């Protein structure tokens, strides 16, 4: 009994509720699992590449943004690539003007505003992609996750995408011991978190995991295929 | 698929908005024009038959666009006013460019371009006005032109637009001395046509707006026929049909 | 019904429904109370911890819109944050044009008309949030104003917006807020928040305070922590 | 053109000459250079007449609107800032030097001295216009603190007389205005009343 | 169906939205205009019935220039906008040509403005039909402006509610021979034929236009006229 | 583009009813009644007075800052009835227009010109496709110089008119009847046969006697032509003057 | 073209912070019109600023540059405009204003102490920006920069007292040998504790 | 009434060998008859294999070096590789020409390794006509430096001399000596000498002293 | 690099024909900015947003650009319904005196070209 109200984003349901935003959430549940835990010194983004095509190189979840900011996308590729361009523009302008790396906690607010603007005007759709922002600045690592609802959260660990509730449960069960970890153990925890989403019949191969790390002295470096062998090896069986 | 937006092709090819635009024409006053060897006339039915009206000034459907060519309207009269203003402005613009009076086809096509632009990119009501053009130019001499809200047009030797158009055109096809008629022979023919397309009411000079165009002494003459000439033409046709018995 | 698909539509009985859904939208968000006392105004929200993974301080609802002006919101976080950003620009413009700080009563009228201006067009939709502006200055004492999604701006001694505004208002009516100081008011604020909170559905919230007034030299601030724990405790033994 | 203002205890006293030259000819000799921005706030206009007049009218527009919106008498500093904005954005196209001065409940008598260029600075006494150069020294030597209304008026009249006798773009009658809490008490010093100093 | 757009010709090809503004005018307050041999009278019917309403404030027979005045029957605010832009048009013409605007030209321009709302989409046609009086080199002028943008020249006509019977009443009551002093009286009779409330002092507003220019009758003069 | 004209006779603003009556305008009139407040304005020959309810359905609310009497300019004041946000927006528009008039024409705007300007602005809303009439009616008062004391009233339709004494709100028609009986009967109303008239109207139409906290009075007089809001004491003084006999 | 100008701003690094100074006067040409204006800003809790040239443009900068500091401090994240960041932003602002042929007629001296390392930057009307242990503007660059550089080349690291005294001596030199100068100058000193402006300071000479 | 330009002085020099590309510049920032500072190097590091050195108006030097760095980052983002030397030179020519009617009063010389690792030097002009040269000098002292480089590197006007390939050590000796000579006669050159040695193993910087007067 | 339209260039022109060229030609936008700054500074951001928001939907549907237009509702939204100036009498758009092909002029209005 709400078919008239769930078509345009500028129409409140007679329950105090915008159905279009809630439908924009449902795009995030169509990507693929990706995990963004952090430690006291570093922040990592473990993502699972899409094995939906075959014989064709998988999509590119982790995206370089700046020397100290990296993102992981779990939504519409169009909106993801449209937001990453804006992010790059903001960081470039910040380094051009103030000659300082743009702090993560302000770039995220800029994202929030820019993604809120379409949520209110007619003839537009909310940005149907959820981000995972790993960054380092004067206050150490940060992990911010963005929703299509123009609502950004500050997270010590989060997973978004298909079946990400399993990863969230696992991280919630192991959040305490994340602050004190060397890079190896942090990446192993993230790999395990991504692993608890997959069906038990498949394991994390080197062709579908895309670790990307930033921290104190390490720039945001994306580790693609076989190069992720050092991180992935030593991972115990379930 | 249906009657909306003036920019939708029905699933059968027909622009329904324009087909409806060419429906209001079927209600306005009958207007016809006849081409003769030595001149052009443009007769029209003045359906403001109410007696309290004034200002018989030169026209109610017979406008003059420039020194050479004149116009007649049919349909939504306000859009007709807009179109006549645009025609006068276009004619003056061409005269400003080339310092010669505009050839009739030039102006007819210039207007039809606008009228078609309204049956395309838009969202606005197409002009529900069908016109008639009479004029002269050195390129082809006497010319007569028709137009539809669709933006289509064509040169006609003798035509009629408005109420009872079909019967008028049928009689004109069967009745025309094509290529070898003088002026007021065509005037008698036009009176016969209007006598065909009466209402119940028999016509009189209070219900007719004949106007004529003439090639004389190097200057073009558009004199709207006055009372006496029209009544005399009416008696003439009346006797002619009387002895036709 | 049928007259509720756009803000530019009056119902046959004369009610713009697509602003009354917005005023009924804020009842989806958790409560937020702000009390005005002799020295200043103190806020407090039943901030929901959606999951334990979130940092202590994500989803803040106590934005600072200017040095001397606070803000506590309720409703859609995105739209409320956008309005907080808009108010941050009114204060800046007023300072740039007239040198001194923007009066609170003027700021609440600068923004309320903005929220209203989105409530009379078919293109845009009304804001789905309500918020309280708080401030203090020696010239004019402490002021508190509230803006519903409809754009109505009134000043309040005690205010409460959220899914349980009624219980919160009932409990606020039990204080002589005109005769108290922030030091003694924060304790009562925590008491109200725990009294009004419904635990059965909303475990794991995070009480979040802020005051501005005489005791902080008229500058908006999140409450220093030790005070937050003393208020947390005080609300606990009372419950 | 020797507009002048002094802040006394509890209010301000303005002062101006009345002479609008268009070269060496005296186009207008009873000009009122004390345009009232508000009920208790005044400006003094120096420079090109048109620019100052237009700026004063624009400022009184904006300030009346602002006062209505705030439902309070405006602060003198608010009018000073409004003058500063217009005189600074269009600093190239304007030749205005304004001596905004008035009274408001909060800060008492204030004298701001927006010069040609867009500065806004507070002064215990502010002078401007072409003839002010010939009385800089006098006002520096004679000004004291805590002056009452009456001796402030006498000081203003003396300074203006000294300027008008020397400068050619300054002369005529001396228009004064003693703004205080109660209200403005304007006066015009004309003919004999102008202080005279014995020429050698 | 099809009665929603203002830009959708019916299958019968007749514009239903303008069809409706005519009904709004026909549901308005009656107005009568008469061309006498040396002048024109416009008289209109006042709905300011309650004693609290004032006459010192709002007027219906409202002037354009020294020699042109209007009267309407329809929606008052739409009138006020139309009269404001008619004043614009008259002054524009007077600046361009140092000449008082001819009545016919003002009618044509106002009619064009009115039509410009009939075919735009996303607006509505004016809910008023105007009656315009004027005096240009020694002959009176009277025009009626249809909301579609059409304009007509009338020797005498009635408009607003109950106009068809006012149109018929003017039939066997009008001719060349009537002149302004008698035109006033016959227009008054035409109004009270359907006044429904037995007029007094200011139940009506009357305007005249001879070479002394357009002039609104003061209530005392109307009172003089209602005496007979 | 915009959402589109909602399809329906009463769905949208510019669409016309079959007998040519805008509906959203009349729903806007019936939106005035939201709130329950009603207002009364009367004038003698040397004073104009506006009186309205002050209903505060709570005690947390700062009664000082809740109000409906706004000062447009120093000589012009208004009382707004209807939906509050639109009322305050229209107050902003009034203040801006009145200041602009003085800026452009060099003298204080007369009350009639202000009411006419705002009626013009409000009518425009009744002609476009997403603007909405403000569900709030204005009642201005003031003295210009010589025209006399004036009391005017706008409305969402864009209409405005002169009133010797008017009212607006829910209990409006009955107030109109009482006020008509008032004006029929005796009309000196110097300053006292004034406000006792307005307060008596408001009470007799509404309920038993008011007490000074529920009444909001603003006055302008010929020898004091500045909008003064009467304080809680002097309003109470007039209240006992009702009681004192 | 400027109308009311300021003469000179001096600034010298020292161990623990940065001290800068500028006299209090605005010249309306050859005239000392305003004799109590201040030409030293405290940007935030780590960076001050001084400026010479048109004073109205300096006030415009005070309006703008001040405003960004509030705009970030309301956010309450904790990142703050480091002194180098303000210097870069000012450089960009004046280069942009120059490129439109509407220059901000000023020559600032940004000084600040953050992260244990002092900072001293120079920006002029044309966007010529650089860093140096000692700065000077106007005829400060001819009459005070030579003494500052002479003292610095022998001893490269100065204490607070020696730096303040060196600035005072340079101010005496400027007061003697600069036409558009006044004997009432302000000294602003930044350390770990925060910006500190003493004034007015005279020059009691023999 | 407002000179949008001012000459800050400064000299640059580049040499392209076989495995290296020297870029050197004095570090004196001047204006009219004053020394703003003595420690303002005029060589900036762009990429691990390419070094730019600008001279002339310092404001445009700063703006241009920041625009260039931003453009390298944009190229890295869109194309997913660090720019080659030739690509950077072509970009710089385009950037300089975009202000043809408000020129960047800067003289630029690109020194670095091309795709195959051999040295390459590109010399520009204030509006972006670039070309490949084996060596170059620009700025105030360019007129003093270029003839000597023609003699010693290009072996111009000498007869019966073995054309030894230019070694890195001899290149350093030559650059240091030519700037020692230049500091003597040119007033805009001195106070230090920042030399960047662009090799396949990175970019290592040597700095020596000149006449301080 | 084309023509058949007057080689749309004007690059030689650049500099205004007069200090009163661009300012007087676009004083409409200049007055818009004057009033908006008057309203942003004192009234709010809501009032300029309203004025932009309305002025958008008074121009969207008046008439196609190749025909003359009156723009009524815009005039009584700004004070121009009783203030008439030099832009109303000199070269009125009714007799625009220069026109192109209808279509080609109605597309750019939205911006196809």
């Amino acid at each position: 009994f709400r078919n008239q109200y769930d078509n345009d984003v500028t129409v409140w349901s007679p329950q105090g509720r915008i159905h279009q935003i809630e439908y924009a959430m449902e795009a995030v549940k169509q990507g693929s699992a990706t995990v963004g835990l952090k430690s006291k010194t570093h922040a990592v983004l473990v993502a699972l590449k899409r094995a939906q095509s075959e014989l064709a190189a998988h999509q590119k979840k982790i995206l370089h943004v700046d020397n100290h900011i990296g993102i992981s996308i779990a939504g519409l590729t169009a909106d993801a690539r449209l937001l990453c361009n804006f992010m790059r523009q903001e960081c470039l302008d910040s380094r051009f003007v103030f000659d300082r790396p743009l702090p993560v906690s302000r770039l995220v607010s800029l994202i929030g505003s820019k993604t809120q603007i379409p949520t209110q005007r007619y003839g537009r759709r909310p940005y149907g992609v959820g981000l995972l922002i790993a960054g380092y600045d004067d206050m150490g690592p940060h992990i911010f996750q963005t929703c299509p609802s123009a609502n950004y959260f500050d997270c010590r660990a989060m997973s978004i995408g298909a079946r990400s509730q399993s990863a969230r449960t696992y991280l919630e069960r192991h959040m305490s011991e994340f602050m004190e970890c060397n890079l190896n153990e942090l990446v192993k925890h993230g790999l395990r978190a991504l692993r608890e989403t997959l069906p038990a019949e498949q394991d994390l191969t080197t062709k579908n995991v895309s670790i990307g790390i930033v921290g104190k002295d390490l720039e945001f470096t994306i580790y693609d295929d076989d190069d992720v062998s050092p991180f992935l090896e030593g991972l115990e069986e379930r | 698929r249906y009657d909306s937006r003036t920019t939708i092709f029905s699933p059968e090819g027909r622009l329904y908005q324009v087909e409806y635009a060419m429906e209001a024409i079927g209600h306005a006053g009958t207007c016809l024009g006849i081409l003769a060897n030595d001149g052009v006339l443009l007769a029209a039915e003045r359906r403001n038959i109410h007696k309290l009206l004034d200002e018989v000034f030169f026209s109610e459907k017979i406008y003059k666009l420039n020194e050479d060519m004149a116009c007649s309207v049919a349909g939504i009269t306000s859009d007709a006013n807009v179109l006549t203003n645009e025609l006068r402005l276009i004619a003056q613009r061409y005269l400003l460019q080339y310092q010669e009076p505009i050839p009739c086809e030039q102006l007819v096509t210039a207007l039809c371009d606008i009228k078609q632009a309204y049956t395309q990119f838009g969202g606005k009501r197409p002009f529900g006005v069908s016109l008639l053009y009479i004029g002269w130019d050195k390129h082809y001499g006497f010319q007569l032109y028709q137009s539809d809200p669709s933006g289509n047009y064509g040169g006609w030797k003798a035509t009629c637009i408005g109420n009872n158009s079909a019967a008028a055109v049928s009689m004109l096809k069967q009745d025309y001395k094509e290529g070898e008629m003088t002026l007021k022979s065509a005037l008698a023919l036009a009176i016969k046509v209007l006598n065909k397309t009466m209402d119940v009411s028999k016509l009189s000079a209070e219900k007719v707006e004949i106007a004529t165009l003439t090639r004389e002494n190097g200057k073009t003459v558009i004199r709207v026929l006055k009372q006496k000439e029209v009544e005399q033409l009416i008696k003439k046709h009346e006797e002619e049909e009387a002895k036709a018995e | 019904t049928g007259y509720d698909l756009s803000a530019s539509t009056f119902s046959p009985d004369g009610r713009v429904f697509q602003v009354e859904y917005a005023m009924k939208a804020v009842e989806n968000s958790s409560t937020a109370i702000g009390i005005r006392c002799k020295d200043g105004v103190v806020f407090g929200v039943e901030k929901l911890v959606l999951s334990k993974l979130y940092e202590e301080g994500s989803n803040k609802r106590l934005f600072n819109v200017d040095r001397h002006v606070g803000m506590a919101v309720a409703g859609l976080l995105a739209d409320a944050r956008s309005l907080a950003d808009i108010a941050r620009e009114e204060a800046s413009n007023f300072r740039s044009n007239f040198g001194y700080n923007i009066p609170l009563k003027h700021l609440a009228d600068r923004v309320a008309m903005y929220v209203h201006a989105y409530t009379l067009y078919s293109a845009v939709r009304p804001f789905g949030c309500s918020f309280m502006l708080g401030s203090y200055s020696v010239n004019d004492g402490a002021q508190l104003y509230m803006i519903d999604p409809s754009g109505v701006s009134y000043g309040y001694w005690g205010c409460a917006i959220g899914k349980a505004r009624q219980a919160a208002k009932t409990e606020i009516e039990k204080l002589q807020m005109k005769e108290m100081t922030c030091r003694d008011i924060v304790k009562e604020v925590a008491k109200i928040i725990y009294i009004v909170h419904d635990e059965v559905k909303d475990k794991a919230f995070e009480l979040e305070l802020s005051w501005v007034g005489e005791l902080t030299n008229g500058r908006h601030e999140i409450v220093p922590k030790d005070i937050r724990e003393e208020a947390e405790k005080y609300a606990k033994e009372s419950l | 053109t020797t507009i002048m203002a002094v802040q006394f205890d509890g209010g301000v006293v303005l002062g101006a000459d009345s002479r609008t030259t268009t070269g060496s000819y005296i186009a207008n000799r009873v000009t009122d250079k004390l345009t009232p921005i508000h009920d208790r706030i005044f400006c003094c206009r120096s420079g090109s007449a048109a620019d100052t007049q237009a700026v004063a009218d624009a400022v009184t527009y904006q300030l009346g609107f602002h006062s209505i919106e705030l439902n309070e008498p405006p602060l003198v500093h608010t009018a000073a800032s409004l003058f500063k904005e217009m005189c600074y954005r269009y600093r190239e196209d304007l030749m205005a030097g304004i001596i905004i001065a008035g009274w408001d409940p909060q800060e008492g008598g204030q004298v701001y001295s927006v010069p040609m260029g867009g500065m806004m600075v507070r002064q215990s006494f502010a002078i401007g216009g072409s003839g002010s150069s010939y009385i800089y020294g006098y006002v520096d030597a004679t000004y004291r603190e805590g002056m009452t209304k009456e001796e402030c008026l006498q000081f203003t009249a003396n300074a203006l007389a000294l300027a008008m006798e020397r400068d050619g773009s300054s002369g005529g009658v001396i228009r004064l205005a003693a703004i205080a809490e109660s209200g403005v008490e304007r006066q015009v010093l004309l003919g004999d009343q102008i202080p005279k100093f014995a020429v050698a | 169906g099809y009665s929603f757009s203002l830009t959708t010709f019916s299958p019968s090809g007749k514009l239903v939205q303008i069809e409706y503004a005519l009904a709004a005018v026909a549901g308005g307050a009656p107005s009568v205009g008469i061309k006498a041999a040396n002048g024109v009278v416009l008289a209109t019917e006042k709905k300011q019935k309650s004693i609290l309403y004032d006459e010192r404030s709002v007027h219906k027979v409202e002037p354009i220039t020294k020699h042109i005045g209007l009267v309407y029957s329809g929606m008052g605010p739409d009138y006020r906008v139309l009269v404001h832009r008619a004043r614009k048009l008259a002054q524009q013409y007077y600046l361009v040509y140092q000449e008082p605007i001819p009545t016919a030209q003002l009618v044509q321009r106002v009619a064009s403005v009115m039509q410009e709302y009939t075919q735009s989409g996303g607006v509505r046609p004016f809910g008023v039909s105007l009656l315009i009086c004027g005096w240009n080199e020694g002959r009176p002028y009277l025009f009626q402006s249809d909301p579609s943008g059409a304009y007509f020249a009338w020797k005498a006509t009635a408009m607003g509610k109950n106009y068809v019977n006012g149109k018929t009443f003017l039939e066997k009551r009008y001719n060349e021979d009537l002149e302004l002093e008698d035109a006033i009286h016959t227009a008054i009779l035409t109004l009270k034929e359907s006044f429904e409330g037995q007029m007094t002092e200011d139940n009506i507003e009357v305007g005249i236009c001879n070479e002394a220019g357009f002039r609104r009758l003061t209530p005392t003069e109307v009172k003089d006229y209602l005496a007979a | 583009m915009s959402r589109g004209s909602s399809a329906g006779f009463d769905r949208h603003i510019t669409i016309f009813s079959p007998e040519g009556r805008l509906y959203q305008v009349e729903y806007a009139f019936k939106a005035i009644n939201q709130g329950g407040l009603t207002s009364v304005a009367v004038r003698g020959k040397d004073c104009a007075v506006i009186v309205t309810q002050k209903k505060v359905p709570d005690k947390l609310l700062d009664s000082s800052t809740v109000t409906h009497l706004f000062k447009i300019t120093e000589n012009i004041g208004c009382v707004m009835t209807g939906m509050t946000a639109d009322s305050r927006s229209q107050v902003q528009r009034a203040r801006y227009e009145a200041a602009n008039w003085k800026y452009k024409y060099g003298y204080e705007i007369p009350v009639d010109m202000l009411c006419k300007r705002i009626a013009d602005i409000s009518q425009v809303y009744t002609q476009n496709a997403e603007m909405r009439p403000l569900g709030c009616c204005m009642i201005l008062i003031g003295i210009d110089e010589e025209q006399g004391p004036q009391v005017y009233k706008c409305d969402p339709a864009g209409y405005y008119c002169g009133f010797k004494a008017t009212a607006a709100g829910v209990k409006q028609t009955e107030s109109t009847s009482f006020l008509e009986k008032k004006v029929k009967k005796k009309f000196d109303w110097t300053f006292e046969q004034t406000v006792e008239t307005a307060i008596t109207c408001l009470s007799t139409v509404l309920s038993i006697d008011f007490k000074p906290s529920e009444i909001e009075v603003g006055v302008v007089t010929v020898e004091n032509p500045k909008f003064r809001i009467l304080t809680e004491a002097e309003i109470d003084a007039h209240l006992v003057a009702l009681a004192e006999r | 073209n400027p109308m009311v100008t300021g003469t000179s701003v001096l600034g010298v690094k020292f161990e623990g912070g940065v001290v800068i100074a500028a006299d209090m006067l605005g010249s309306y040409g050859s005239l000392a019109r305003f004799r109590n204006i201040s030409r030293i800003m405290r940007v935030n809790n780590s960076t001050m600023l001084g400026a010479s040239g048109d004073y109205a443009d300096f006030q415009y900068l005070k309006q703008v540059l001040g405003q960004m500091v509030i705009d970030e401090e309301l956010l309450g994240d904790g990142h703050s405009y480091s002194p180098r960041a303000i210097h870069s932003w000012l450089t960009r602002a004046m280069y942009s204003r120059r490129s439109k042929m509407n220059p901000l007629w000023n020559t600032m001296v940004i000084g600040g102490y953050a992260d244990g390392e002092s900072f001293l930057g120079y920006v002029d009307m044309l966007g010529v920006a650089y860093e140096a242990p000692s700065l000077a503007t106007g005829y400060g660059a001819y009459l005070a920069q030579p003494l500052l550089r002479e003292v610095l080349e022998k001893q490269p690291v100065l204490s607070q007292t020696e730096a303040r005294d060196l600035v005072e001596r340079c101010m005496r030199v400027l007061y003697y040998r600069d036409a558009r100068s006044y004997n009432r100058f302000q000294i602003a000193t930044v350390t770990e504790k925060g910006v500190e402006i003493e004034g007015p300071l005279s020059t009691e000479t023999n | 009434r407002f000179s949008p330009y001012v000459f800050n002085g400064g000299t640059i020099l580049a040499i392209a060998g076989e495995d290296f590309a020297i870029v050197a510049s004095d570090t004196r920032l001047s204006e009219g008859f004053s020394i703003h500072t003595r420690d303002s190097p005029k060589c900036y590091k762009l990429t691990d294999k390419t070094v730019i050195g600008c001279s002339g108006f310092h404001g445009d030097c700063l703006t241009l070096t920041k625009i260039i760095e931003a453009r390298l980052k944009m190229y890295k983002h869109s194309n997913n590789k660090a720019m080659t030397t030739g690509a950077i030179a072509a970009m710089l020519s385009t950037i300089l020409y975009s202000r043809r009617f408000f020129p960047y009063y800067v003289y630029n010389i690109i020194g670095g390794l091309d795709e195959e690792g051999k040295g390459a030097v590109y010399s520009f002009d204030p509006v972006g006509s670039y070309q490949r040269d084996s060596f170059k000098a620009g700025g105030s002292a360019s007129a003093m430096l270029q003839p000597l480089l023609d003699n010693q590197v290009g072996f111009k006007n000498m007869q019966n001399v073995e054309h030894v390939p230019l070694s890195l050590d001899r290149a350093m000796r030559l650059v240091k000596d030519v700037f020692i000579s230049a500091a003597e006669r040119d007033v805009y050159t001195g106070d230090a000498l920042r030399i960047c040695i662009v090799t396949k193993e990175g970019i290592r910087e040597e700095t020596v002293s000149l006449r301080k007067d | 690099d084309l023509l058949r339209k007057g080689f749309s260039c004007v690059k030689n022109e650049l500099l205004p024909s007069h200090p009163l060229e661009l300012s007087e030609k676009n004083f409409q936008l200049n007055q818009d900015k004057m009033n908006f700054s008057t309203l942003r500074n004192i009234q709010g951001l809501f009032a300029p947003l309203k004025l932009q928001m309305e002025f958008k939907a008074v121009q969207q549907v008046q008439r196609l650009p190749f025909l003359s237009s009156s723009n009524l509702s815009l005039d009584v939204l700004r004070g121009n319904d009783e203030t008439i100036g030099f832009e109303d009498i000199l070269n009125d758009p009714s007799q625009s005196e220069v026109m192109g092909e209808p279509h080609l002029m109605v597309e750019y209005k939205l911006g196809l070209l």
